[PDB]
């Protein structure tokens, strides 16, 4: 796993934030939209040829400007910011030192620790967390169903 | 006078909850430039099976497999037009943006009333005298009941009511005497539940109304039909004629009207055995197509939508306790000529939708607008020569109906 810097193209007609942030960075953001131009070929090689393309309506563009290519897509990228509930399980053992907090995503069998280096001990304490899910939408449905991002 | 607001006033506008919940998945992109017109779906099979005391199925006939089709079309173009001089509209006016609010609006509202004309057309159930209105609790778990006894199972149910008749039910709920959030709720807000009587039931105001159409006379069957598999394995639609009606009006028989044969019941599907309504066998029903006059002598000539499969050589495609023949007496639902608005309700898998993407015109300015994830394309051009523009939004709607017999109409009963 590897993190990547990526540039952004149209900054002004492709990301919306949440309009009740009002801060330089947007810290104090919940959700936001991405959205960037597709071809019909390429939509066609991911997801699914079964159905139509429906694309995203803005009516920002187009003024003053000479229109010929109607092969155009618009998808959008939906981020949200949500509280939860996570289990943290603390192996404590003693040896190569004892105190580790670990979320229930890695566990002993998911992960191959065994308890080779790993002692059980309390795994009950549940505490909410904040956590960030992706999601890919057109102007029909899903194009991608919500995951979560490595980050807050 | 001469100061104005850069700011519109609100204005009125209707809900969408049809267009949500019929099927908008099995048709979708399907109609494209190789499938040409039209596209067909498949259709279930049914099989019988003989009873004898060693085999010996030497004698008898084995069962025939016989392939249904289920055709669907397109409709004609949703347009909006708009023509004007650019100077006058410039003077404070956006682009026409004014004229961007509400059209899609109308475009959309359009669709919707086209598909309730669609499926009270072609829908073939129906429930209660289309006189009274709904007032208790019963005459909405029937369409339920209804719909479970007849046999349907994959799929899911919904009933479409008016805003007025919501609320008398929210106050038979108010009458409640155990459920205490149910009570509030309805004290508060007048909103009935999700789950009303086993079906989902919707609030909606924006639904077609039909009239009636004037008949009278006892009407009767005259020349047996022809009801066999064969002849409706494609349509589910069949001819029949009509005697003793009066002497000549033209527009006897409206478009979605109900014509009810007293003798012939429905039959479960699968079991095959008939329908009771606690103290009454429940008549077969159907739908009328398109409008249909009167000649002289009181021969009327009608298309129904539904029909009663009664084929002897292929008993297992039988949809109704016996065979109609000359002589029988129908009669129709309703008064001479009232107009009403008529609540739907149906299964999921009762009628289709879709839409055709339509490509850019060449050499002229244009864009695509959603809304409610449909696409509508709009272009402007600029023929004549007087400070004349033009603009258009279109839209091409494709409808499809699977099987008749999986919803229709349904009223209060006294």
């Amino acid at each position: 796993q590897r993190i990547a810097i990526e540039p952004i193209y149209d900054p002004s007609r492709s990301v919306w934030f949440d309009p009740d942030a009002k801060k330089y960075d947007k810290s104090d953001a919940l959700w936001a939209f991405c959205m960037y131009s597709l071809s019909p070929e390429k939509y066609e090689a991911e997801y699914g040829k079964k159905p139509p393309t429906s694309l995203d309506v803005t009516s920002m563009t187009s003024w003053e400007y000479n229109w010929f290519g109607a092969d155009v897509i618009y998808i959008a990228k939906y981020y949200e910011v949500r509280k939860e509930s996570v289990d943290v399980i603390s192996y404590r053992h003693p040896i190569t030192g004892e105190i580790a907090t670990y979320d229930s995503d890695q566990v002993e069998d998911i992960e191959d620790e065994l308890a080779i280096a790993g002692f059980h001990e309390v795994a009950r304490r549940s505490v909410k967390r904040r956590r960030v899910y992706v999601s890919v939408v057109d102007g029909d449905g899903f194009l991608e169903k919500p995951r979560r991002i490595p980050g807050e | 006078s001469q100061i104005v607001l850069k700011k519109f006033l609100p204005g009125f506008m209707s809900d969408l909850v049809l267009a949500k919940t019929v099927d908008r998945q099995l048709l979708a992109g399907e109609i494209n430039s190789s499938t040409g017109d039209s596209v067909s779906f498949k259709r279930p099979h049914q099989f019988s099976s003989l009873r004898t005391p060693t085999g010996d199925i030497s004698g008898q006939n084995k069962n025939n497999l016989i392939s249904g089709k289920a055709t669907g079309r397109v409709g004609n173009y949703i347009t909006v037009a708009v023509e004007y001089q650019q100077l006058e509209e410039a003077i404070k006016l956006n682009q026409l943006e004014e004229i961007l609010a509400p059209v899609r609006q109308r475009i959309v509202t359009d669709l919707e009333t086209e598909l309730a004309h669609f499926m009270m057309n072609n829908g073939a159930l129906s429930l209660g005298s289309p006189n009274t209105p709904i007032t208790k609790w019963s005459d909405v778990a029937q369409t339920a009941s209804f719909l479970k006894d007849l046999g349907v199972n994959e799929g899911e149910n919904y009933a479409v009511m008016d805003p007025w008749s919501a609320q008398r039910l929210a106050d038979a709920q108010t009458g409640l005497h155990a459920s205490d959030q149910l009570v509030r709720t309805a004290w508060e807000n007048a909103q009935i539940p999700t789950n009303f009587g086993g079906i989902r039931a919707l609030m909606s105001n924006g639904l077609a109304s039909r009239t009636q159409g004037a008949f009278g006379g006892t009407l009767t069957v005259k020349t047996q039909p022809t009801v066999t598999y064969n002849a409706v394995k494609d349509s589910y639609q069949f001819t029949v004629t009509l005697t003793g009606a009066t002497a000549s009006v033209t527009g006897f028989l409206k478009a979605g009207d109900q014509v009810k044969f007293t003798n012939t019941y429905w039959l479960q599907q699968q079991t095959k055995q008939a329908l009771y309504n606690g103290a009454t066998p429940i008549s077969f029903t159907a739908t009328v197509t398109a409008d249909a006059n009167s000649d002289s002598g009181g021969d009327v000539t009608v298309t129904l939508s539904g029909v009663p499969i009664y084929d002897t050589t292929n008993p297992q495609y039988n949809s109704v306790s016996r065979q109609v023949e000359a002589g029988d007496a129908v009669s129709v639902v309703g008064t001479a000529s009232q107009t009403m608005k008529p609540n739907l309700f149906y299964n999921k898998f009762f009628c289709g939708l879709g839409s055709i993407p339509l490509p850019k015109l060449h050499s002229i300015d244009s864009a695509v607008a959603t809304y409610e994830g449909f696409s509508i394309r709009v272009h402007k051009y600029a023929d004549g020569d007087a400070n004349v523009q033009k603009m258009r939004f279109d839209l091409l709607p494709a409808y499809v109906c699977f099987n008749p017999h999986m919803g229709g109409q349904f009223f209060g009963n006294p």
